[PDB]
RNA sequence: CGGGGAAUCAGGGUUCGAUUCCGGAGAGGGAGCCUGAGAAACGGCUACCACAUCCAAGGAAGGCAGCAGGCGCGCAAAUUA
RNA sequence: AAAGUUGCUGCAGUUAAAAAGCUCGUAGUUGGAUCUCUCUCGGCCGAAGCGUUUACUUUGAAAAAAUUAGAGUGUUCAAAGCAGGCCGCCUGGAUACCGCAGCUAGGAAUAAUGGAAUAGGACCGCGGUUCUAUUUUGUUGGU
């Protein structure tokens, strides 16, 4: 190429968007924003494919630029605006609130939340640095810079932040025995408590996590988002509680649900 | 089978299972060692030392009665030649055949046997230089043959 | 005997490479001289211009006189001799007609009956000999 | 010259048992030979054997039974990963019931079933059916 | 002085050689402070780098390089260049058609710091990846061990 | 052009991958720039080479390996919707 | 593809294609038997040296979709598709494979490799020589 790309082919789109093959040759191509291209759900896919208020992209544009959709309390009219993990979507006209968090299968669940839960969000701290005139700054996973954080907050810790103002309100350390959710890799969407973090200098750390059913799985340190302190999550969880069922028990649950109703 | 002779004999020595020294041998290990010392002073190779000790002094195996084999015994007090006895015998044989060739030029069999002997010399010298018995600069030359004897 | 050493892959590869070069189908398909010397240029059919009409004598145990066309190919200027299915079909062929020609059928090999012919006439004047011989189509001039 | 004494032992056992013999003498002994013969013995193929100790590499006298058809070595000792076993047995054992690939693994000398059970691979030595 | 063998003045850029000192310090000892650091991956900075006098901007311990990326090994094969050596890495490549192996090799030109003396042909060298230092060198010597057969 | 891949299929292999996805390269052949965050850009510019359009003979303009379409080439491939 | 007529699996070379007059003779390939975890600082444990290094084997992480295999679903069936189903509600959009190489943590059979025999070899203590303590000479000059 001679410069940056503007198009996303539909088969080359992220698979967890759940787009089909025959609607077009193109996928909605997320704008630049606080989330990566491969780790976000654009607003057009949310309002059309998942939530089904709209039937076309033109109807998505008509919804969005009537100024109805807030992402983290800010009105967005970009139809391809990249929304990602822990982002709060508020529709004040229909009175709906959502958090973009993952299913046990690694797809952004339609997770409805309470309007008091939509006041805040959680962020994973990605860097701590001191800037000019000795002013400490943190940078989160969603491109937020906060000046003057708590001196106890470190990288990989999780801040509980207020969307009305944007300041630090509470925080959770990275420690063995805290609750976490996996935001990348093969264990995307699973939830469990951290049991062992092994360190590899000059390389990636590997965190071992144990499920509430006793299953154990490892990930990298980049894929760990600490959610709750010890055992109780600080946000609402989806219908599955991070418990990945195997295909056998999922078939059994489907058959029992078909037997009970019908 | 042999290296270069196509014949494959069996004749060798069969050591008995009994490693213990027999009771009738009243000689001690020390007296065996000074027997080795006089025998080496008489200008004897280790093979001849073992042969005379077996034939006359009743020593079945020096390694069974003294705990070491004869070359190590000669090496402890330095009564050991610079180069081993098999290489020495190949070199003497090469000098003898070469002198016969100098007298007799129509003996092509002696020329072929000389090639065979020199091939043995080269292979065994390679082996010894691998195990540091010979210095790495040592080489067999046809003219540097009578000086080693 | 062949070597079976676990660290002998390079020797096995080199030997198989040379011994593949001793295979005649491999040599034809990979050396390339078979396709440079082929009159068809490696293709399945070829168009030509009919130069003359000749008669080639058949084999000795089944004596006959078969009739052939001497045709110069268009794309390389090579001369070949092509077979006509019978003498009735030859009356549709005249000197200077554009003729589409295929191979005889045994993959580059000549006939077991007619010595030294490898090509058969398929079309003349953009109509097939089967359509002319069956009265399905007529040819222009 | 005499390389791969396990090959020579297995060839001697096969040749003696095809002539309908009751005992076979194999020399020289080896620990790999003894573990291979133990693997055969625990499956009831070669009766019971005895090691004769001279102060050299010893000899083994094996009391042949008759249930064996062919025992064989796979030379060289190919690396056998835990998947390749099915491939290897479909190349070596004429059926799914009887026949044995013997593996030298980090857990010792075993057959392919016990190799699967302990979840490991190794290097292939031989087979007997 | 075994240091100023070039046409420009060789010095470590981080140390200052013109401190204004008293006469008693002048008559005390004439030793320059030396800049050194650790290649921190369990690699020990050698004493010949800490107490030495040489100037090498491409030295891992006293220069201006950082070690990040791969860490490999080789055997020293040629030592005829200036502050760089040519090592050899041997390996086995698996041809899966034959299920066999062939032996292959790669030659690698690495920078040898002056703090490693008595480096012989055949000794095992551990190199770490740095930024490009010349056209063909990308790795930098971090450890030397002698061959196991040599006393 | 390379891969993802395709045919076969007991297994190993053998043949194919110009071609819709990913990466690269090029815009007749070379070369050099301007502008711009980004191009050594060709549905930008400036030369030379090869072709080639108009002309009142002074001059001016060019680049379908984009969509259609044409000629040529050929055994070989669609509508100027 | 039949084809074991390119043969690693898996071919042949007396008489049919084909083994060299004979011996010596680099490299490469291949090579008999044998050998059954700990020390410091911090809360039974964590850091550290590893134990000769490998080759080998296993685990863990990480690894585009499409295609392939494969789960669900009466496209009227099917090739397909990713849908749908029930009287607003209830669901899906699984899963496997993903050589090699490289990271990770185990295994020690197999096969190399090394560790003392001119002993300037281990384990202890007694040490002598040289360099060297960052502090226990309130603040300091210190031989």
């Amino acid at each position: 190429a001679r410069g940056p790309k503007k198009h996303l082919k539909r088969v080359a789109a992220p698979k967890h968007w759940m787009l089909d093959k025959l609607t077009g040759v193109f996928a909605p191509r997320p704008s630049t924003g606080p989330h990566k291209l491969r780790e976000c759900l654009p607003l057009i896919i949310f309002l059309r494919n998942r939530l089904k208020y709209a039937l076309t992209g033109d109807e998505v544009k008509k919804i969005c630029m009537q100024r109805f959709i807030k992402i983290d309390g800010k009105v967005r009219t970009d139809i391809t605006y990249p929304a990602g993990f822990m982002d709060v979507i508020s529709i004040d006209k229909t009175g709906e609130n959502f958090r973009l968090i993952y299913d046990t299968k690694g797809r952004f669940a339609v997770h409805r939340i309470t309007p008091e839960e939509a006041k805040y969000k959680l962020c994973k701290v990605r860097k701590i640095f001191v800037g000019t005139k000795g002013i400490p700054h943190l940078v989160t996973h969603d491109a937020r810079t906060i000046r003057y954080p708590d001196p106890l907050i470190k990288v990989n810790d999780t801040i509980q932040i207020d969307l009305e103002t944007g300041k630090i309100t509470d925080f959770i350390k990275f420690d063995t025995g805290n609750l976490c959710m996996v935001t990348g890799g093969a264990n995307l969407g699973r939830i469990g408590v951290i049991t062992n973090r092994e360190r590899h200098p000059g390389s990636f750390d590997v965190v071992h996590v144990k499920d509430a059913n006793g299953n154990s799985f490892a990930t990298r340190l980049s894929n760990i988002f600490v959610i709750g302190k010890g055992n109780k999550p600080w946000i609402s969880l989806p219908r599955g509680k991070g418990i990945r069922l195997t295909i056998a028990e999922e078939r059994d649950k489907r058959l029992a649900a078909k037997q009970s109703s019908g | 089978g042999r290296m270069h002779a196509p014949g494959k004999g069996l004749s060798q020595s069969a050591l008995p299972y009994r490693r213990s020294v027999p009771t009738w041998l009243k000689l001690t290990s020390d007296d065996v060692k000074e027997q080795i010392y006089k025998l080496a002073k008489k200008g004897l190779t280790p093979s001849q030392i073992g042969v005379i000790l077996r034939d006359s002094h009743g020593v079945a195996q020096v390694r069974f009665v003294t705990g070491n084999k004869i070359l190590r015994i000669l090496k402890s007090k330095g009564l050991a030649p610079d180069l081993p006895e098999d290489l020495y015998h190949l070199i003497k044989k090469a000098v003898a055949v070469r002198k016969h060739l100098e007298r007799n030029r129509k003996d092509k069999d002696a020329k072929f046997r000389l090639i065979l002997i020199e091939s043995r010399i080269h292979r065994l010298a390679r082996y010894y230089k691998t195990k540091r018995v010979l210095p790495p600069n040592w080489k067999y030359e046809s003219s540097t043959a009578s000086a080693l004897v | 005997g062949k070597c079976r050493g676990l660290r002998t892959a390079r020797k096995l590869r080199s030997h198989r490479r040379d011994q593949k070069w001793h295979d005649k189908q491999y040599k034809k398909a990979h050396l390339g001289t078979a396709l440079k010397a082929n009159p068809f240029g490696g293709a399945s059919h070829a168009k030509g211009i009919v130069l003359e009409k000749v008669g080639v004598e058949a084999k000795q145990p089944n004596s006959a006189i078969r009739k052939c066309v001497r045709v110069q190919l268009i794309k390389n200027g090579k001369k070949i001799t092509a077979f006509v299915p019978n003498d009735g079909c030859l009356n549709f062929i005249e000197e200077n007609d554009e003729v589409l020609v295929a191979g005889f059928g045994r993959k580059g090999h000549a006939v077991g009956d007619i010595p030294g012919v490898r090509f058969k006439v398929v079309k003349v004047a953009n109509v097939s000999l089967l359509a002319l011989y069956k009265g399905k189509k007529e040819r222009p001039r | 010259v005499r390389m791969n004494v396990l090959a020579d032992a297995l060839k001697s056992i096969n040749n003696a048992e095809k002539r309908g013999k009751r005992q076979v003498l194999i020399r020289p002994c080896s620990k790999v030979i003894v573990r291979f013969l133990t693997v055969m013995m625990k499956h009831g193929y070669i009766g019971e054997f005895e090691i004769i100790d001279d102060h050299r590499a010893g000899k083994i006298v094996v009391n042949l039974t008759g249930r064996l058809n062919k025992c064989g070595v796979i030379s060289p000792r190919f690396d056998v990963q835990l998947k390749d076993l099915e491939k290897w047995q479909n190349n070596l054992l004429p059926s799914r019931q009887f026949g044995f690939i013997v593996l030298t693994t980090s857990a010792g000398i075993m057959d392919h079933e016990e190799a699967r059970r302990k979840h490991t691979g190794g290097k292939i030595l031989g087979f007997f059916f | 002085a075994d240091i100023q063998t070039e046409r420009a003045y060789q010095k470590q850029p981080t140390i200052f050689q013109n401190k204004k000192r008293v006469l008693l310090g002048e008559t005390g000892k004439e030793k320059l402070p030396r800049y050194y650091k650790n290649i921190g991956l369990g690699f020990k900075t050698p004493k010949e780098a800490i107490e030495g006098t040489y100037i090498d901007k491409k030295c891992p311990f006293t220069g201006n390089v950082s070690i990040r990326g791969r860490i490999l090994s080789g055997v020293v094969t040629k030592m005829k260049m200036q502050r760089t050596i040519v090592i050899r890495r041997d390996y086995l490549h698996y041809i899966r058609k034959y299920n066999r192996f062939e032996k292959r090799h790669k030659n690698m030109s690495v920078h040898l710091s002056p703090c490693f003396r008595d480096v012989q042909i055949g000794d095992i060298v551990t190199v770490g990846e740095c930024r490009p230092l010349s056209k063909t060198v990308r790795f930098n010597v971090l450890k030397v061990t002698k061959a196991a057969g040599t006393k």
